[PDB]
């Protein structure tokens, strides 16, 4: 299916997102 | 030629049959139970629902204890329920997959059915072995058997596509009496409380009046419009009802030799299965092939209500002795009952 | 590689306190902000700029320029903010989807569930037929109230979590919900193929049997990939797809079953199109409502496979099975509890007994 | 013919029918209604009855 | 007493004309299909003709195709058949026939042995 | 008390479930069939019970016995003044309230009775077997379609039609009606899903 991958896809978008908003906040 | 003087004596004697009936005739019920309240407002809600069979059911009887009611389908089986615990007590194979009717003796002992095979199967209930076996087979019917009631554990009455109506003696399994004369395949019969006389209705648009001990009929009740497929007894003695494909029932009176009353509304068009009195005579419940089934009152022909519960024709309907409830076999393989 | 980023800033700090602050001139603040260690009095300080950020990975070798004055204090312009510093050498698809496929869910779960409510609150309607229906709509819920708690959880997460095994239970459970709901659309039509491939069967065992590859076999291959996942990588939640060969251990069985299951969708329509020729349009609305049913779409992108689906191909893909599968409650809904001639009229007869 | 015998006991039966009396339509409907009334009180059917009694629930 | 008492009938040379009217009586008339069913002597009884409750479908034999022609009246509760072109062959009894049916389009046993909805019609003879 | 008679009636329904549904599954794995124009006559073809009934020592009328046939997979329907009977027959059962649902199989075994035989052309689509005259072949196809126009007249009630010729043994008719029963139950299960 394509729900899992649509799932990575904004995961890995996030975690992108996530590790550099953080350090830079930091 | 003598045949036409024959025909020539037979209808100027009906013409004075009609004379004095019409001699006879008085204000009917219609307008004289005017001041009588009506019924009310009633209703009927399904309190069981006899599940388990497979095929359309065609036929049912209550029995004396008022409890238990046996059941006929066309997929070759015979059940006997429970109505206060919805427990089949006994479920009987049919050696023949059609049956039409089914009876159940005034004793709980003996239970009766027939259908496309002229033979009429009698099995015994209170067998010492645990199986129900064919007690008896009465066979010399020539035609399909569509109703069949119990007189006694020694006497039986059964109606035959065969315009001969039969009294069979269950020991000797011979017939005793040939009652005949109907002209058309009688589609069912009723027993008279008293067990002396009964009626039975035809294809003909007729119901003949037969004692049983004779064998000849003493009145004949022709105001009908089509075949004739429901008859049952006042619980008086006194008058029956009777219905047929037109969706009008008739109330005759034996006294009077007349009808005495027509039910019939305008917006239905359909025929009747099914015609059973309450245990006053006051509610005429009857089926019809518009899947629900319609309670009339039998002194003002007003609708009092209707049960429309079905999902497919009503074939069967009987109250009980006591008139506690009211037992319907549709051809949806459910029964129900109403109270 | 975001944990790795967190790792990585600890262990500055860790390097940054084994240093401490005494120096033959004043030293200047140290802290973590890139972690800025001691400089030097009257000085260019220049420290190692991070490469835990995409944007800052290409450039390993900058240096952060700071001015610490001989007094250990930073040229500060103006104290109305923080102290001043310089440095210089140091998408909208996902929402659209996001949006598109979370309203669809919420109109199939209200469907679904008056649905499933009609079928069930009919007790002249129990038939083997219906029974496996009924089952389909409810894993169709589950399949939607799963997605539901997913969603969410991943905000959760990234708005603790990522240790708990409670976020890796729950990503269990919608592969779990997700394949019932694949392999339960199978059962669909391997039953449709049993109506039509003339054959006695006993409706009691094939049932069972219907119910026990419906629902058991989702476990036989979703509790091993957990497993598999779980001891090779749990940090993602079980929601990166390091190796293809894990990920094709939950989606291998669900292309078969979509494989098996567009066989005998043609085989199906061969038994129509042959009965007809004893008409075009009637042809058509017949697929149109045996193609929801069977959930023929995803055919239509089933081979490409997500190593190989690359740029905007990946967004007409993942157009469809967000769309149509959102929307596909809906449609075996309408069609087979609304649309049907069967429930209608037991609603006709009913509305006299309900007025 | 043999329909000759048909319409010979036809008559017959109807000469038989012809010979019994009758009673008066407001006679035989008057009584009617009288025992209609007897057992007003006897049906469960006509009057309601409490679930105590009423082997249906 | 449901009953169809009918006239015409008497003899006729070959090729003339003859009317028979079946007047109904005892049952409403709008609301059954009414049926000709004659019975040749030495042979049993076969069906002629048909219509509808007001008459929208009327069905000949192929032996009548064109020669017979049927009409009804509502009002006044009466069953014509116009002849025309007599054939030596078609002396028959004609009998009136009622369908038990109301408001069906079908109706079984109306060409049966025995029939209570039936008119007992009189012989109707072609020759010289 | 009443508990220990209450089990002895459970145990009794209990027992009397287990033996219908074993019942429920031999009459649902068989067909039933009708033979008119109750002898009892069953046989299987390639595992598939059916069961042939054909009605006997009954009177004329029908109009009441040929109700009890309602449920019944496909009635056999054969022919031989001797056919206008018989069509007049086919065409009351056919657009019958009760029996609307019920599929009939036609197994078809002059000029003087029908005009129509005169001006009546053999349709270009026949399959006329070489082996006898196109006389007897243009028979066989008028009755066909008179037999059609009268079936396919109407299907309100969405039953049909399956008209057949003796041409081969009995032995080769039994494979024709176990393939028109598949049709029919095929039909019905495609109607059941509303795909048809």
């Amino acid at each position: 299916h394509s729900q899992g991958t649509f799932t990575s896809d904004y995961s890995k978008y996030l975690d992108s997102r996530r590790a550099q908003d953080f350090v830079q906040w930091l | 030629s003598e045949l036409d003087q024959l025909r020539q004596e037979a209808e100027q004697l009906k013409n004075q049959i009609r004379d004095a009936r019409k001699a006879c005739a008085d204000a009917t019920l219609s307008q004289i139970t005017n001041n009588i309240d009506p019924v009310g407002r009633i209703q009927m809600r399904t309190r069981r629902t006899l599940r388990g069979h497979l095929a359309k059911i065609y036929a049912m009887h209550w029995g004396t204890d008022s409890r238990l009611l046996v059941s006929a389908s066309q997929d070759g089986k015979l059940i006997i329920w429970d109505s206060y615990t919805t427990n089949k007590v006994h479920a009987i194979p049919l050696r023949s997959s059609w049956v039409m009717t089914c009876a159940y003796a005034p004793s709980g002992n003996y239970v009766a059915c027939g259908g496309l095979d002229n033979i009429c199967s009698i099995y015994n209930l209170k067998t010492r072995e645990g199986n129900v076996r064919v007690s008896r087979e009465l066979a010399g019917h020539t035609g399909y058997l569509s109703c069949c009631r119990f007189l006694d554990d020694n006497q039986i009455v059964t109606s035959s596509g065969d315009t001969t109506c039969a009294l069979w003696d269950i020991e000797t399994g011979q017939q005793t009496t040939t009652f005949t004369g109907h002209t058309g395949d009688v589609m069912s019969l009723s027993l008279a409380p008293d067990t002396r006389l009964f009626v039975s209705g035809a294809c003909d648009a007729s119901a003949k009046l037969w004692d049983v001990r004779e064998g000849m009929c003493r009145q004949t009740f022709t105001g009908h419009e089509s075949d004739i497929n429901a008859i049952c007894f006042f619980p008086n003695g006194n008058a029956f009802a009777t219905g047929s494909d037109d969706a009008t029932c008739r109330l005759f009176d034996l006294r009077a030799d007349q009808e005495l009353m027509t039910y019939s509304h305008d917006n239905i068009i359909c025929g009747i299965t099914s015609v059973s009195f309450s245990k006053s005579g006051r509610l005429l419940l009857a089926g019809y092939d518009d899947f629900n089934c319609n309670v009339w009152d039998a002194l003002k022909a007003d609708r009092a209500g209707v049960l429309a519960g079905h999902d497919n024709r009503v074939s069967c309907l009987g109250v009980t002795d006591d008139g506690m409830a009211v037992a319907t076999g549709s051809w949806d393989s459910f029964l129900k009952i109403w109270n | 590689t975001v944990q790795k980023w967190r790792e990585y800033r600890r262990q500055c700090q860790r390097s940054l306190t084994e240093d401490p602050p005494p120096a033959t001139d004043l030293f200047c603040n140290r802290t973590f902000d890139a972690c800025w260690p001691d400089g030097e009095p009257g000085s260019f300080v220049n420290v190692s700029c991070p490469w835990y950020l995409p944007w800052a990975s290409s450039v390993p070798q900058g240096h952060v320029y700071r001015f610490c004055t001989a007094e250990g204090l930073w040229l500060q312009k103006d104290n109305s903010s923080l102290p001043w510093r310089d440095l210089s050498e140091c998408e909208e698809q996902l929402l659209f989807l996001y949006i598109i496929y979370t309203v669809g869910y919420a109109l199939s779960f209200s469907a679904l569930v008056i649905a499933s409510a009609i079928l069930l609150g009919f007790r002249h309607l129990h038939c083997t037929r219906n029974y496996i229906h009924l089952n389909l709509f409810a894993s169709f819920i589950l399949r939607a109230l799963s997605v539901f708690i997913k969603d969410a959880a991943l905000k959760w997460m990234y708005s603790s979590y990522q240790d708990s095994l409670s976020c890796r239970l729950v990503f269990l459970l919608m592969q779990y919900c997700v394949a019932a709901n694949y392999y339960w659309l199978l059962v669909e039509g391997v039953y449709l193929y049993t109506l039509l491939a003339f054959s006695v069967f006993s409706e009691q065992w094939i049932f069972r049997l219907y119910v026990s590859i419906g629902w058991g076999v989702p476990l036989l291959f979703v509790v091993p990939w957990g497993i598999v996942k779980y001891l090779y990588e749990d940090e993602g939640c079980w929601t990166r797809n390091s190796n293809m060969n894990y990920w094709l251990i939950i989606r291998l069985p669900i292309l078969f079953a979509i494989g098996v299951n567009f066989l005998i969708f043609v085989r199906v329509i061969c038994i129509v199109v042959s009965k007809l020729k004893a008409i075009k349009c009637r042809l058509a609305k017949s697929t149109l409502t045996l193609i929801p049913l069977l959930g023929t779409h995803e055919v239509i992108f089933a081979f490409v496979m997500d190593e190989h689906a690359r740029g905007t191909l990946r967004f007409i893909k993942l157009f469809t099975e967000l769309s149509f599968t959102s929307f596909q409650g809906l449609m075996v809904a309408i069609l087979y509890c609304f649309v049907n001639n069967e429930v209608q009229l037991e609603f006709r007869k009913s509305w006299e007994r309900w007025r | 013919t043999a329909s000759i015998a048909q319409a010979r006991k036809l008559v017959e039966q109807l000469k038989m029918e012809a010979n019994i009396d009758r009673i008066k339509v407001s006679k035989a409907a008057a009584d009617l209604m009288a025992y209609c009334e007897a057992h007003a009180k006897e049906d469960p059917l006509l009057t309601p009855v409490p679930a105590s009694e009423n082997p249906f629930r | 007493q449901v009953q169809l008492q009918e006239s015409g009938g008497g003899l006729v040379q070959p090729g003339g004309s003859l009317r028979l009217s079946c007047a109904a009586s005892g049952f409403t008339f709008s609301n059954y299909k009414m049926n000709w069913v004659r019975q040749a002597p030495g042979k049993g009884l076969e069906w002629v003709s048909d219509i509808s409750q007001s008459g929208a479908s009327i069905s000949y034999t192929g032996s009548v195709k064109g020669r017979f022609t049927i009409s009804r009246d509502n009002a006044k509760n009466t069953l014509y058949l116009q002849m025309n072109s007599l054939k030596p062959e078609d002396t028959a009894v004609y009998y009136c026939a009622r369908c038990p049916a109301p408001f069906t389009r079908d109706c079984f046993d109306v060409t049966s042995t025995t029939y209570a909805y039936r008119g007992q019609g009189t012989q109707v003879t072609v020759s010289s | 008390d009443q508990r220990n008679e209450e089990k002895a009636q459970r145990e009794a329904n209990k027992k009397i479930e287990k033996q219908l549904q074993k019942d429920k599954q031999v009459y649902r794995a068989t067909h039933r069939l009708l033979l008119l124009g109750i002898f009892e006559t069953k046989f299987q073809v390639d595992k598939v019970n059916f069961h042939m009934f054909d009605v006997g020592a009954q009177r004329d009328e029908r109009r009441k016995w040929i109700q009890c046939f309602n449920d019944v997979t496909a009635i056999i329907f054969v022919v031989a003044n001797r056919l206008q009977a018989a069509l007049k027959l086919f065409d009351s059962i056919w657009n019958n309230k009760w029996l609307r649902d019920t599929s009939v199989i036609l197994f078809l075994n002059i000029e003087d009775y029908f005009p129509e035989f005169a001006r009546y052309t053999t349709p270009e689509d026949a399959t006329p077997e070489p082996g006898e005259d196109p006389r007897v072949t243009r028979a066989k196809y008028f009755i066909r379609d008179e037999f059609l126009r009268i079936s396919t007249a109407s299907g309100d009630g969405r039953h049909y039609c399956y008209p057949h010729f003796t041409c081969a043994v009995d032995t080769e008719n039994i494979r024709r009606v176990f393939n028109d029963c598949r049709d029919i139950i095929q039909r019905m299960h495609l109607r059941q899903y509303e795909l048809l």
